[PDB]
Order: C-alpha cells, then structure tokens, then sequence
C-alpha cells in the first residue's frame, strides 16, 4: 500500500482465504520428503482428512 | 474467483494424451485401490504455514 | 545507591520434592465395584476410537 | 457413535443445590474436552466469566466456539451426565433459561454469553467450589440487537469521558442499555470499562468502513436526496425535512451506470465478508418447538 | 454391495435396517479430463487440486 | 430413514395441469412441513408470493432460509410425491426453469426467490385454486450480478422519474440489460418501469441499500475517530489516509448524540440484514452435471 500501490477503483482487493477440509486436531501434519528426480522436497501430510469445500472470503 | 478447489488426488489414469483424473470432493478422502492404503494430503512445507503455533 | 524514604517486605515461595511415606491400617474402607465396558466412539475417515 | 460424558464431582453437593441444578436439565453449556470423564473445572463457563476479572464479553464469544456445547441430562449427588453436540447429529433440548425468551417453531437459535446478568447464569456449587456459568440463548432475531447494542457502547462510552451533558450518558443509556422483546423490557449489563478484544473487533469493522467509503454509489445518494424531499416515507422519516449536508458536497458529478455498476460489483464483495465479523458465535436450527412442553428439537 | 442404503450393510439382509450407524457418509468423487502434458504423471496421490473454470462454452477438457 | 412426502389434492387435476407439472417434475420445491402427509396449501411460495399483496424481495428471502426445500418425483391425477432434502445426502436434480442458464459442473448452485416474472414460477391449479410457486436455482456467480443489476435498475428507474435530467434510460438498458457468465450471454428482462414507490420486490431491497449508504460516511466517521487509542490495529492510520476529502471534513458536533445515536444504530441493523442477504441464501454444492440429461449430482 506505501510502494507500488496507494490506490484505484478495482486495484483496491487484497487477497481471499477458502477452507479446505476438517482434519483431526493433536495429530496429522507430520513432515516428510518428496523425492522426485534426483531432488528431494519438504512436505508435510495431514490425516484422515475429510474434504469440504466452501467460498472465497475476502481479506482486507 | 474463477478458480475452484475441487480436493485432493484419489485416482490417476495415465494416457499419452487426455489423461483422466479423479479426486474426492466432500467426503472421506479414501482411496479406491483394491488393497487399501491410507490417503494423507500433501502441502509444500514452504507453503504450509501453522496459524496456532505463530500465535502461540 | 540513595535511600528512598521507605523499605520494602519481600515474600517468595519454594518448593521442596519430598518424597512420603503412606500408612493405611487394616480394613479402613468398603468399596464396590462395577462391570466394565468398551464403548465406540468418533469414527473418522481411517480411524475409529473406542 | 457414543456421546456421552461423565463429570465427576470431588465432594457432595448440598440438598439446596442438587435441586437448583435440576432446574437446569435440558439446558446447554460447554465443556472445554471431548472426553468420557471430566471434572468439574473445564464444565460451566466459570473460568473466563469470573468475579475477580471483567467481563470482556468477545473473550467469551472466543470461549464458546472453541469448546464443545452438550446438554445437560442427568443429576445426582456426585455427578452431571451429559451428551455432547457434534455436528452430524440431532438434538432434543428444552427452554430454561431465566430471562425468558420465547422461541418459534422452525426457527434459528444463537448462543452467547450471560449478556443480561451474572446471576441469571450461575448456580453456586459451595460445596464444591465452583459457580457452574451457563449460557444464554436466544433467537437469531434478538441475539443479532443484543450483540449490536454492546459493541456500539464499547465505542459511545469511550467517546463521552465525563461530560456533565444531561442528553450524554441518559441517551446513550436508555438507547443500548435495555433491548425490549414482547410486553417487556430486559436490561442489559453493560461494562463499566470497555477492554480489550472488544475494541479490536471495531478495529476491524472500521477497516470495512474505510473502504466501503469510497466506493459508494451516486446513484444511490441521488436517490435519497430527492425522496427527502418530494415523497413522505417512514423510513425517510428518520431524516426530517433537513438532508444530510455530506451528500450533497459528496455527490456533485452527474451519474454514469457504467461506474456505479462496477462500484457496485466491489462493494458487494466486502459485505459477503462483512457477514463473517457478525456471527461471531455457534448457531443452531430448529424444527419443532413446543409452546407448553418447552422442548425444541434442534440440530 | 447390492442393499438399499448408502452404505454397504454386510451378510446380505441380516443385520440390515440399521441405517443409523456413525452416520459414516461414502465419499463424492468427481472425473476430470485433462491434457496429459499439463499435469506431471509424478504426483503424490492425495495433493490438493485447483480448476480453473475455463470461458470459451461447449468444451471437453 | 424415509424422506418421501405424500401431497394429497382436494379435487382431481385436469389433464391439462398434469402435463404443466410434469414438466417441472425435477426441480425444487419448499416444504410448510416435514411430515409424511401433507395439504396442498403447504408447497408453493403462493404465500409469500401472491397475487393479492405486494411481494417483498426480503420476506421471501427469510422464508427459503428457514423452510424445507424438496424434489418432485411423480404426480398423479390426484397425489404429489416429494423427497426431503436433508444433510449427508446426495440428490440428483434437474434445470426447468422458464429463464434458462446454463449451469456447470463442481459449482455452487444458489436457491434465490424468484426475481424475473411470475409466470416463469408458477403453475396454476385451478382445480384446487391454488397456484404453486418454485424458487429459481441459479449458480451462485450468476445470481450475483443477476441481484446488483436489478438492484441497480431499480435505483435508475426511480431516479429519472424525479428529473429526468439525472440519467438517460438508454445507457441504462444496455448496461443493465445483460449477464454474460464462462462465455455464454444471458439477456434478462426488467421489470417495467415500475413508477410509483411501493409496488415492486426490489423497492425495500433498494431503500435499505440506498439508506445504509447515506449513514455509512457519517457512522463510520464517528468510528476511527472514537476508536483512536494508545496501540490500535496497526492497519488504522493507513486506511484512514484513503477516505475522501470531503468525508474527513465532516463535524461531528452538527449531530447531538441522540441524533448521532439514533443514525448509526439504524444503519448498524440495516448493514447486517444487508450482508447475510447477499450471500444468496441457502446454496447446493455440485459434482457433475450433463448438459442432455440437465442432471446435476448435488449434496
């Protein structure tokens, strides 16, 4: 808001946040690797996910 | 706005040109291989970021 | 490292770890006692807690 | 599968109040853990709602939908059976709370906190230490006034310090300090000192407030200048012959559809999210409610 | 597999007409055509997806 | 569980009437009750949306909100058989809906009151002088420019009757005029012209909006200046920067806080009953769709 961007009509938005599913609290989320080609990847894996899918909210 | 989460991975056919993809929108994410494995959703761990522990 | 014109009360509280020793004589109390059980409980997508 | 949860009393609880607390059955109030055996610390809302500390009343909304509601079935001497609320299940639940509301059939319940008294919620436990909080419900109608009139407070109270004016601290009392219902008027505690939490949550509906500032539509302004004028409505009336005197300096450029549409299509926007910051708490929906049986059948 | 409800209920009939057990509710899948040179073959199984709803009308992928 | 709902008729349907409804045999329709037997009086929105009154825009609203929605599966000379639509299940529908738009795969689908004419909504029985009203089903991105476009008609229309010097129809029907949603273009219809205040949906739709935009710059004034404190929200000072000129300008002082208090407190309540209304209402999910069957697999 103070570099690039102050202000116009459209420009005005931020960003939006969805929600992507309910996981069970006190566990999930370990961290592991994804090996692909040599190189590998941090990544983290939740459990016993259940998927439920609502609308963007925008933040501002 | 145009784009809409649809959930994770469950199947995947691999052909050369139009490939077929299934995946599980509400609902138990459970795989659909003959013998059952646990399906667990991935997230890039440069991308995952835990609100709780941030706040605590 | 000059006096103000009043003192102070200092109180603190500590604790010690200590280790007992416990007596119960002979036929001191009366309990009875019910059947147990296994109850299900929170079926998730993989897991089930009982 | 199972809902239930035994809480444990350390000591026996006097004649006078086992029978308080079974005036009380069918009533919800959340417990802070999902476990088949609990004490009685984590069951009322004692904790946050305290006679040593104010009362914040947004740390309390905080409270409620992070823990997990039950209804209250069973009473004895050593113990309170309960089942708890989970989301895929139907409840049968009864109206007992003491500022007494009346329900609809197929209507939308809310929960909050003890907004009308502390001592309509409590049951004092001197047996076993505690004072069991119980919270109030209402109808979605109603909660949403009540919620409203505490939070403007929090700002009117603040903006009069001490002023000796009898219209200031009369008019700001006698406009948020009661929320009248059918044949009735209920007053409202109110705190003394508007703290934390609750300030913060205006923080964040003036941020919608400075935007939404300046997208407003022209035509929409236009409007209301000429029915001020020309036509006699009653919602109108509130504005009397005299017409706001920042819309006329505000609106001075003739008006383009092809503007105030897109004013609009961002605006709109916001008030989608603006409907986020005012739930603020756990609802439930009913089906069926009894005049006489006072037993609701929510879900 | 062949019962009633939505759930499969073992032993044929018997033990049939319950209906009401963890309220245990199947999974919707949903089928996407896809151009094989868009997604990578190498992925892991359970990674979250986006669609991009497209504009022109009538498509197939 | 059984979710069928058996709707029993007074008099036998002509023949005519069964090949009317036929047509509309997948589609939603809103339950009075939830009991297995039902009235025929029960179904429509013939209550809410009659010939005698004048229909409201926001009663309907909050009469879909709380009501039991259901599917027609068959009709008989006399019976109508529906199935409830309740949690944790899946339903297959069908698009018949008099105004046609294209719906797609893993969208949302929204349940709004029926905005375009009523002869697209309804079927009329004589036999039993009843007339059966269906709620539109649109996907949600589509109900949304469908509402501000109407909204915004509304608020034109009225304009140019006071002066005809403020807008120029012409511009206005050719902006308005059209919704364009993935490609395809849907040209809508508009309620013509209506000309008196009083006699349409949107009107109360478009003075609660018209109202709640004169307020906002006075209240929410009066909100970064009262909430200014020793460590606000750190985002205050910079979104205060953004509003107009002409709003910093404003005198608190010209209001009492009576008048002030009265004018923020309507707005607050026209501003929440705002929000929850663009948010469309209760909305259906969907995981496939088949533009030859018009079948969409919803939960």
């Amino acid at each position: 808001y103070a570099v690039v961007q102050p202000l116009h009509i459209e420009e005005l938005t931020f960003g939006a946040v969805a929600c992507l599913g309910t996981f069970s609290a006190t566990d999930g989320w370990r961290r592991s690797a994804f090996n692909y080609r040599g190189s590998s990847l941090p990544v983290v894996e939740i459990d016993s996910f259940y998927s439920n899918v609502s609308d963007w909210e925008v933040i501002l | 706005n145009f784009i809409t989460p649809v959930g994770p991975l469950v199947e995947n056919i691999k052909s050369t040109y139009l490939n077929k993809i299934t995946t599980v929108v509400h609902g138990p994410v459970v795989s659909k291989a003959i013998p059952r494995s646990t399906v667990k959703v991935t997230v890039p761990q440069e991308a995952f970021v835990d609100l709780d522990a941030w706040l605590s | 490292k000059i006096h103000p014109g009043v003192a102070m009360t200092v109180v603190r509280t500590d604790e010690i770890l200590s280790e007992n020793i416990l007596f119960s004589s002979r036929a001191s109390t009366s309990m009875f006692i019910g059947t147990p059980n296994v109850s299900r409980r929170e079926a998730r997508v993989d897991a089930v807690t009982f | 599968m199972d809902l239930k949860v035994v809480v444990s009393l350390s000591s026996r609880l006097y004649t006078d109040e086992i029978a308080k607390m079974q005036q009380r059955i069918g009533c919800i109030l959340p417990l802070a853990s999902t476990h088949g055996t609990q004490n009685v610390q984590g069951l009322g809302l004692g904790q946050v709602y305290s006679l040593e500390t104010v009362p914040d009343y947004v740390s309390m909304y905080n409270y409620l939908s992070d823990c997990t509601l039950a209804v209250l079935d069973e009473v004895s001497v050593d113990s309170l059976i309960l089942t708890k609320i989970v989301p895929g299940q139907t409840y049968a639940i009864k109206n007992k709370y003491q500022p007494f509301f009346q329900w609809h059939g197929t209507g939308s319940l809310s929960v909050m906190p003890p907004v009308f008294g502390r001592e309509h919620a409590t049951v004092k436990l001197e047996s076993n230490d505690v004072d069991i909080v119980f919270p109030m419900v209402l109808p979605t109608p109603i909660a949403e006034e009540v919620l409203q009139k505490i939070l403007l407070f929090n700002v009117y109270s603040r903006v009069v310090m001490q002023a000796p004016g009898n219209a200031d601290m009369l008019d700001v009392h006698m406009h948020l300090g009661s929320v009248s219902y059918l044949g009735h008027h209920y007053e409202l505690a109110l705190p003394e000192v508007p703290g934390p939490l609750g300030l913060a949550l205006l923080d964040n509906l003036s941020l919608y407030f400075c935007i939404m500032v300046t997208l407003l539509p022209r035509a929409s302004m236009r409007l209301v200048r000429g029915l001020i004028r020309h036509e006699h409505h009653d919602l109108l009336n509130l504005f009397q012959e005299m017409v706001p005197d920042e819309i006329a300096r505000i609106d001075l450029d003739d008006l383009s559809v092809a503007d105030d549409l897109s004013r609009m299509r961002v605006m709109m926007t916001y008030l989608q999210s603006l409907a986020s910051l005012f739930n603020l708490g756990p609802r439930l929906a009913t089906a069926a409610y009894s005049q006489e049986t006072l037993t609701a059948t929510c879900w | 597999l062949l019962a009633p409800g939505e759930v499969a209920v073992a032993g044929g009939g018997s033990g049939g007409g319950s209906f009401s057990w963890s309220g245990w509710r199947p999974p919707v899948f949903g089928d996407f055509l896809i151009h094989a040179s868009s997604f990578n073959n190498a992925e892991a199984t359970g990674t979250p997806l986006f669609q991009f709803k497209q504009s022109d009308p009538f498509s197939g992928v």
